[PDB]
């Protein structure tokens, strides 16, 4: 006889409010508290709070601190849960439950059917073919970097970073050079293909090298190849 | 030519708020756009946000949108980054750089600071982590708690494709009306859960919750069968 | 003469010794500002002494333009030997590439050239210009395939590696697009193609410089062949229309520069945003320069005095600042290491044959429709074969003819576009 | 192996058959339990001639040397536990008259000599167990007047004889033990050829109503005061079963675990006085009104598990006739724990006068609510303590305690209590001091809460989920005599200033496991909430695990008597300085599992003055000498107790001394 | 029809409208090359439009200063208003912080100013003329510090922000280099320095014209005070015997640029490596350059032909490109709030006192040096405290003395570097 019905599944934009209705039947609904439990995808289950339908008296968990509101209306005999400001990482599953206080310890006798809410690029994707290197000083690095789609105006960059420090700039445009860089590094390529070749390495020149593009207002980084001996 | 962060840092609990500051003493700080870039330990570089001179235009990375705030003060050659609703994965070293446009993209860097994510629960743990028991077997689920709970343990079972709806133990050594053949025991900090003989229907994940405090905290994923 | 009566770049020796001592001190003590104010010093000092030397070598003065070529070679030899330090290399790179001094130079010369023409005679000459280069490409191809047959090299490789890459616009435009199209269509490696083409083009560029110098001597020998700086050859159009102007004050001369800078911005904006491509062809931004300036001249907005002032400003750049620019051209856009590594007999012979065949074809085409044969070869067949705008500058400086830069630039940019089209077609067609 | 040299010789679990000979003489007690030894060497014992006690346990020794105890007569107590010897002569006991106690445990002496104890008469206690006998002849003559206790447990004695017990006619045994001995028959008059027998105990002996009725007649004219019997299989009782006992004057009785069912009327009319009486673990189905007639002088009674287990299928319903307690005019202590009486009638306790303690925990199967007159039967008794927990009550009506004025301790916690407190339920209460109400479901508060009873002193409210708690008028306002208050685990959120005012004698407060972090945050609208005021007597405060991250400096201004305070498990990292100034005498502190990083003397100016104990066993320390300098130095120079100082006080945060004890620095 | 014929920057209106259209379009579409060409394109238009309005305004032009002041004011106001696109700001700052065009400008002005002095005149001035200027400076200094003490202003601020900038050669040469030196020596911000200095300079310029003819009236009262028309008292007569060649080739003019770049390189090397400090105080590179150029003039190695050429080139930078530079000067240096905060009654009385102090010193010195007192001031402290050469024709016009133009030019030009040296010395010593 006891039953619970929730609202339907939903997907939308970060930065919104949303309401969920938890309705039940088979009992007075004016005597037993109602609480909400949230389960992240493939995670445990966590408590937020509960409300007393008699007078809409509420208690929230430490993790809520606003951003979530619990409400109900006596006439409809339905519970309402709303998150006011919604953002990323809030995607999970939601349920509503009714306490029974079996024995001397509170127990959630009935659980709601279930509600799923997910908050969900056209961006350049940077992929580098070689993963790591291990050669003697005399050789060519022939490092490479591939892009998702066309990059206009040949906007590209290359950085290096020795361990435990900030990176350093080597090739600010697709072909030009910085000031302090020596004359063995040299970049080329255009469109969606680029390279970076080293004339002859030296013991000082083993570190991680990256791939950076700055065409649009959405900067994107590639991964860093490794260079060893 | 010196650019430095030297701000914030330390260990912050989830939901914490931290403020980061940057100082530049080598160039004309005004009339130059600044950027924030972080790199997670063992991970690659990543853009965070950027701002024009005069702060007319502001843009954020998608991941941290809506919880981060950036501001600058030209009069003090100083940059501020405001962080709210901190989460666990947001542990990295944070750098600030100068975007110079065509004449070099990221010319000058700063020595970034390290910010790492670090309470009031009855910590609950399930030891066996058992999997794939044959039919008719005997299973044992034990319990461990940070603070002693007196006969205030409860058990819940979840079907893999459904929410639990399964109250098998009201209190220790208690049984609801519907289920049968499940045995539970234990007291104080430790407890034991046993099924006399496994059955084909007896193949599902389990959960445990504490009631000594109104906090009503549940346990992490229990045995899955 | 006298031990103190000799002149260097228009200066007496003791004065020059002062600057030479300054340069030597700076080089030895390794202290140098890396910016514009330090860039001119090294350039001026080297160029003065060497350009003075090359004008006096007995056999090298006539058959070769002495200074403009030998300075270019000597700068490259120095940069090969690592005699230069790092900082002055950085400074020269700064003045030549980062600040795009070359672009300003080319724009000023173009504006000074075009605006000094009679408006009525502008377009009539233009009509027959294109077919000359059109058939010149064919003449080059004939000799190229002939020499490929002679060496038995497969002809597909001939066009794919030599004929098309050499005829292209240059490294920035005419080389990278070729590699991109090559990789996109045949699906092979892109780097190796770009590796050999970049050396083949310079190899042929050197020969292009030498052949042009030889042609100038032939022009002195035969009066009929020489155009003495004339293109249409008819040279019979009435030039009675003339307007006297007032003394060009400094303000008028400065205005030319203003126009030469504004037109460049207009062309760049147009070619980058408004009309990126006509049909399926991309258009380089210098291409729109000529059309815009010609339209401005046609509209008759400018008084005759502005044109005269721009003429004098271009004249000033043409004869005093030229020796400075060549040093940078050698230093930044010429690597001797690569041409040394890839030097070989067969490649040199093939490249030399290709250029001379192209020259013959261009001369034929110029004769057929009535241009002067020699000027039809300098502007068409040489300027298109060379390495981009720098190549055109060197070629025109070799033969001492600054008055045809416009046609050279047209043949460069439009020629490169046409070659991109031809490659796009034939590369798929044969493969 | 070693012995504590404290006039004793303890040697246990050393399993050696040769006694040590290096023992100093001046010690005077010995033990050799949990050891195996062959026979007693008197020569080794001769060097040290001081031993008031000697114990041998789990030692199997076939014989004893008579010469050792004459050598050492100041021995007074001797132990023989788990010995192989089962037939000893008086030869070993010939000169051993000076002992006062002898232990014979698990020695399995199936038979002893004829007169082995004629020599000794001064001993007080002698115990025998795990020993099989069928005759109790130890001496043909009367002797041993000085013995008070004899134990015959774990024996196979079957029949007692009158001729056997003549030995101690000259003696007066204080108590005899015969349990764990299967005894079937008693010779008549055997108990009379002996001195006064004060106490007799008989447990786990199968008698039955008939045989007890026979033996009850055998017990006429005796000085017996204490009779004990349990598990005697007495399902029912008759009046003649207790008839022959009318000729003596018993004082104590016990009938536990006999699984009794039904008692006839006036079965207890023979005893005017029985100050203490126990009735537990019996399956009683019905009680009669006149069953318990005649018991005037009673002070203590129990009925735990002493009724029928309720079964609606059986529909037994163990019922009690009212006015059955009108015969008990002296009862002061009663125990009704954990039974299944259906409900409270109207006249159970009519007549009770002296009652002062009464327990009804888990005593009723169904007591849903309290009525106007549910306790009318308790009008004429000055009860002091009442116990009503685990009773699954549901709701309380007002004006139920009108009869009770003299009560001072009330316990109602651990039930199912949810309602709104009107305050009218405290009408008759006058002398109440303490009330427990923790472990309930919910309560709704009003200002009209405790106006009737400002005489209270302690109130426990733990895990009750109170409602209307943040009301501006403090519901505790009428109360001023409070001494200790507890509100832990309620996870309350918002707090007003006004609850803590007008109260001056509050000794201890407890508020742990609650959510009050926002109220002292600096950015709090309205600023930090300062509810700490008017408290000049607080000595102990507890605020564990409340999510605190900031302490305003002005909260301890009124706290001059605080002695112990705890803030562990919170989220504190750094505290403001000069905050313990008003704390003149702090003796302990606890900040373990916080996020405290650095130790700086400026904040610990008044803190590190004089302490007894402090604990921060787990904290992300930066073990570098900029801050740890004092703490490392102070530890090496301080006497204050710091447990697990090296066990759990390391530093992993900084590379410096990474995962290394900060003390080492 | 003034709508056809009104000229802007020597240009008819429709051409300028066409030019402005390009800038508007580029701003709309947000596309711009960041280099020299892109820089000049957007500087020239703004400078031209905002300079003509300033020049053709009744009260502003003659007294406040004219174009450059209001030009950089408008530039600063746009920057404060946040109108410029980020790309525009980048392109403007690039040609002044990475290409360092300012250094080239300053070096050209310094060398062109100094080198034009006649060798014989320079040598003759070395006798007693220069000490007049020096003691005028020192005499102004004491009154300046005294009156600064009256209002409680600390010594260092008066000696660094009020005496030096007033006693200079205008913001073209006399203010910007002072700011660069101030940044180099101390290391604090430089915006404050230039912002607070330019105001006082203009304020003084007005006072200069004020007392200009006031002294003339006092001279009319009594010649006993000073003789009129003659620099020296009882001055004698001599023969100029000057001789120069009128023709100047484009090559001759170019030589001037080579000399300017060389001197700067020598100065950088000597200060950085050859001598870190002459004594306990370091010397800025600019200060060394002034002395080096003077040495070349003293030697007389250069021909009279060369001396004239550098004068012409320095006359091209100071009359055409100044408007282009001044915009960037406003963009990267000005702080508007300081300008407003710099106007107060103390700030206008301090400059009034200091100018009077200057006049007194030079006057007595001239009488001691034998020169007639009245000219001993006008041509020594008055004409020297101006906006460089621009305001020098004005003070002289205020009185009835056109015969002292040569001495006035000598004063301004040659003192344009002495003050730089003194300022470097003072900055080193005091701080
Ligand atoms: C018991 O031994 C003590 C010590 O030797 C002695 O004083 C005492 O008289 C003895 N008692 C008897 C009854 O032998
Ligand atoms: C109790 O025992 C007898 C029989 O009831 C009685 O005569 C005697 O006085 C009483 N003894 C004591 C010690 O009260
Ligand atoms: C309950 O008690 C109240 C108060 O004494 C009384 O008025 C009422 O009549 C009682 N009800 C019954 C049923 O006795
Ligand atoms: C209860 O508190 C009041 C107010 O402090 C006080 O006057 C009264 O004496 C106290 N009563 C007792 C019994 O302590």
């Amino acid at each position: 006889e006891v039953q619970l019905v929730q609202s339907g599944a939903e997907v939308k934009k970060p930065g919104e409010s949303l309401k969920i209705s938890c309705k039940g039947s088979g009992y007075s609904f004016t005597n037993y508290w109602v609480g909400w439990v949230r389960q992240m995808p493939g995670k445990g289950l966590e408590w937020m709070g509960f409300i007393d339908p008699s007078d809409s008296y509420t208690n929230y968990a430490d993790s809520v601190k606003g951003r979530f509101t619990i409400s109900a209306d006596k006439s409809i005999s339905t519970a309402y849960l709303q998150m006011n400001s919604l953002t990323a990482s809030d995607t999970a599953m939601y349920y509503c439950a009714r306490e029974l206080y079996q024995g001397y310890m509170d127990t959630f006798d009935s659980w709601g059917q279930g509600t799923l809410v997910t908050v969900s690029g056209s961006d350049i994707v940077l992929t580098q073919s070689p993963a790591t290197l291990s050669l003697s000083p005399g050789e060519r690095a022939t490092l490479s970097c591939r892009a998702s789609q066309s990059v206009s105006s040949n906007y590209l960059a290359w950085y290096q970073q020795k361990p435990g420090q900030a990176p350093r700039l080597l090739i600010y445009d697709s072909s030009s050079r910085a000031t302090g860089v020596p004359a063995r590094f040299s970049g080329s390529g255009s469109g969606t293909d680029f390279t970076l070749t080293i004339s002859s390495l030296e013991p000082e020149d083993f570190a991680v090298y990256y791939c950076h593009q700055y065409s649009d207002i959405s900067p994107t980084f590639g991964q860093g190849t490794k260079v060893e001996i | 030519e010196v650019q430095l962060v030297e701000s914030g840092g330390g260990l912050v609990q989830p939901g914490g708020s931290l403020r980061l500051s940057c100082a530049a003493s080598g160039f004309t700080f005004r009339n130059s756009a600044m950027h924030w870039v972080r790199q997670a330990p063992g991970k690659g570089l990543e853009w965070v946000s950027s701002i024009w001179y005069s702060g007319s235009n502001t843009y954020y990375a998608d991941s941290v949108k809506g919880r981060f705030t950036i501001s600058r003060d030209n009069s003090k050659n100083t940059l501020y980054l405001q962080m709210n609703s901190l989460t666990a994965e947001d542990t990295a070293v944070y750098y600030c750089a100068r975007f110079a446009g065509g004449w070099g993209a990221y010319d000058v860097w700063g020595q970034g600071t390290l910010v790492t994510v670090s309470g009031s629960d009855i910590q609950m743990t399930q030891s066996p982590s058992s999997l794939s028991a044959s039919v008719g077997d005997r299973v044992t689920i034990t319990c461990r708690a940070s603070q002693s709970i007196g006969l205030y343990l409860a058990w819940y079972q979840q079907k893999p494709g459904k929410a639990p709806k399964l109250l098998i133990y009201a209190a220790s050594s208690l049984q609801s009306g519907v289920p049968s053949r499940f045995s539970g025991s234990g007291s104080g900090t430790d407890f034991t859960l046993t099924i006399s003989s496994l059955q084909p229907e007896d193949f599902a994940t389990y959960y445990c919750q504490q009631g000594n405090t109104l906090s009503y905290t549940f346990g992490q994923g229990t045995k899955v069968e | 003469s006298d031990l103190l009566g000799f002149k260097i770049f228009g200066m007496p020796l003791p004065l020059y010794a002062f600057a030479l001592i300054t340069l030597l001190l700076s080089h030895f003590y390794n202290a140098l500002p890396t910016d514009i104010v330090g860039g001119f010093a090294i350039m001026f000092i080297i160029g003065a002494i060497f350009g003075e030397i090359g004008k006096r070598l007995p056999i090298f003065n006539k058959y070769i333009g002495g200074a403009p070529v030998m300075i270019f070679l000597v700068a490259a030899y120095f940069v090969y030997a690592g005699i230069f330090t790092q900082k002055e290399i950085d400074a020269i790179s700064n003045v030549m590439d980062k600040s795009n001094f070359l672009n300003l130079f080319i724009a000023v010369l173009i504006t000074g050239a075009i605006l000094s023409v009679n408006r009525r005679l502008l377009l009539k000459s233009l009509l027959g210009y294109i077919p000359t280069i059109l058939m010149g490409i064919v003449g080059a191809s004939i000799f190229g395939i002939a020499i490929g047959l002679v060496f038995g090299i497969p002809v597909d490789r001939i066009m794919m590696l030599y004929v098309l890459p050499i005829m292209g616009g240059g490294n920035g435009a005419g080389a990278v697009p070729l590699s991109e199209i090559y990789h996109s269509v045949t699906g092979r490696s892109r780097e190796e193609y770009y590796s050999t083409a970049i050396a083949i083009l310079t190899i042929a560029n050197i020969f292009a410089i030498v052949f042009a110098a030889v042609l100038d001597i032939i022009g002195k020998k035969h009066t009929w062949l020489s155009g003495e700086g004339e293109l249409v050859r008819k040279a019979s159009f009435k030039v009675e229309e003339d307007e006297k102007t007032g003394q060009i004050t400094h303000r008028e001369t400065a205005v030319g520069l203003v126009l030469s800078t504004t037109c460049f911005l207009l062309a760049y904006v147009v070619a980058k945003k408004i009309l990126p491509s006509i049909g399926g062809v991309a258009i380089h931004y210098f291409a729109w320069m000529v059309l815009i300036v010609a339209a401005l001249n046609a509209s008759g907005l400018c008084s005759p005095e502005i044109k005269a002032g721009a003429k004098r400003l271009s004249d000033f750049f043409s004869k005093q600042l030229l020796w400075v620019l060549m040093v940078g051209v050698g230093v930044c856009y010429t690597d001797l290491q690569e041409i040394i590594n890839a030097i070989t007999f067969a490649n040199v012979v093939i490249a030399a044959i290709i250029v001379i065949g192209a020259v013959l074809g261009a001369a034929i085409g110029g004769w057929l429709m009535g241009f002067f044969p020699i000027e039809s070869a300098i502007t068409a067949g040489l300027c298109m074969a060379n390495r981009g705008g720098s190549g055109d500058l060197e070629v025109l400086s070799a033969c001492n003819r600054m008055n045809l830069i416009s046609y050279a630039q047209i043949s460069s940019r439009l020629g490169g576009g046409i070659v991109l089209v031809i490659a796009s077609i034939v590369f798929g067609m044969m493969i | 192996k070693c012995t504590v040299s404290h006039e004793v010789a303890d040697c246990s679990h050393l399993k050696l058959t040769q006694v040590p000979d290096d023992l100093p003489t001046n010690i005077t007690v010995l033990n050799l339990t949990h050891n195996q030894l062959r026979r007693l060497p008197a020569a080794n014992f001769t060097r040290y001639s001081q031993l008031t006690s000697l114990d041998v346990g789990f030692n199997t020794i076939s014989k004893l040397e008579p010469e050792l105890c004459q050598k050492l007569p100041m021995l007074k107590v001797l132990n023989l536990q788990h010995n192989e010897l089962s037939q000893l002569s008086d030869k070993t006991f010939a000169f051993c008259t000076n002992l006062t106690e002898l232990h014979l445990m698990s020695n399995s002496i199936q038979k002893i000599k004829n007169n082995p104890f004629v020599k000794q008469k001064n001993l007080i206690t002698l115990d025998l167990s795990h020993n099989g006998l069928s005759s109790t002849k130890l001496g043909t003559q009367v002797q041993l007047e000085n013995l008070q206790e004899l134990l015959l447990s774990n024996n196979k004695i079957q029949a007692l004889k009158s001729e056997e017990l003549d030995i101690f006619a000259n003696s007066s045994l204080k108590k005899l033990e015969l349990s764990s001995n299967q005894i079937k028959e008693f010779s008549p008059g055997c108990f009379h050829a002996i001195g006064r027998l004060f106490g007799l105990f008989l447990n786990n002996v199968q008698l039955g109503p008939s045989l007890t009725e026979k033996l009850c007649l055998e017990l006429a004219n005796t000085s017996i005061r204490n009779l004990s019997l349990s598990n005697s299989q007495l399902s029912t009782t008759s009046n003649t079963t207790f008839l022959g006992l009318k000729w003596t004057n018993l004082t104590m009785l016990d009938l536990s675990y006999n699984n009794l069912n039904v008692v006839g009327n006036d079965s207890f009319a023979w005893l005017p006085q029985l100050e203490y009486f126990f009735l537990e673990y019996n399956n009683i189905q019905h009680l009669f009104s006149h069953s318990l007639h005649g018991l005037f002088n009673v002070r203590y009674l129990n009925l735990k598990r002493s009724f029928t287990k309720q079964s609606i299928s059986l529909a037994s319903l163990p019922k009690i006739d009212d006015f059955s307690f009108q015969w008990l005019k002296c009862l002061e202590h009663l125990n009704m724990e954990d039974n299944d009486i259906p409900g409270i009638k109207s006249n159970m306790f009519t007549g009770l006068i002296n009652l002062k303690y009464l327990s009804l925990s888990n005593s009723f199967t169904s007591l849903r609510t309290l009525t106007n007159e549910t306790f009318v039967s308790l009008a004429h008794s000055p009860l002091h303590i009442l116990n009503l927990t685990k009773n699954k009550i549901s709701k309380i009506e007002s004006d139920a305690f009108s009869w009770l004025g003299h009560l001072e301790v009330l316990d109602l916690g651990l039930n199912e209590i949810g309602q709104e407190l009107t305050g009218q339920e405290w009408r008759g209460l006058e002398n109440i001091f303490e009330i427990y109400l923790s472990y309930n479901k919910y309560l709704q508060l009003t200002r009209n809460s405790f106006a009737l009873v400002p005489s209270l002193q302690r109130l426990m409210l733990r895990r009750v989920a109170l409602k209307n708690v943040d009301s501006s008028p403090s519901p505790f306002q009428p109360l001023r005599n409070l001494t200790i208050l507890d509100l832990s685990n309620n996870n309350i959120a918002n707090i007003n200033d006004d609850m803590l005012e007008g109260l001056e004698k509050l000794e201890i407060l407890d508020l742990q496991h609650n959510n009050l972090a926002r109220l002292w945050k600096h950015a709090n609208p309205g600023g930090p909430i300062y509810f700490l005021k008017g408290l000049s007597h607080l000595h102990i405060l507890n605020l564990e695990s409340n999510g605190f991250d900031e302490i305003p400096v002005e909260v301890f201004k009124d706290l001059f008597e605080l002695k112990i305070i705890d803030l562990g498990l919170n989220n504190l990292n750094t505290l403001p300085a000069s905050v313990f100034n008003n704390q003149v005498s702090l003796k302990s502190l606890n900040l373990q599992k916080n996020l405290i990083t650095s130790v700086e003397k400026k904040v610990f100016g008044p803190a590190f003055r004089n302490l007894t104990e402090l604990d921060m066993r787990f904290n992300p320390f930066d073990c570098t000498c900029e801050s740890i300098a004092w703490f490392v130095n102070w530890i090496n120079e301080t006497h204050t107790n710091i447990p697990e100082l090296s066990s759990h006080y390391l530093c992993n945060t900084p590379p410096h001394y990474h995962g290394f004890p900060v003390r080492l620095f």
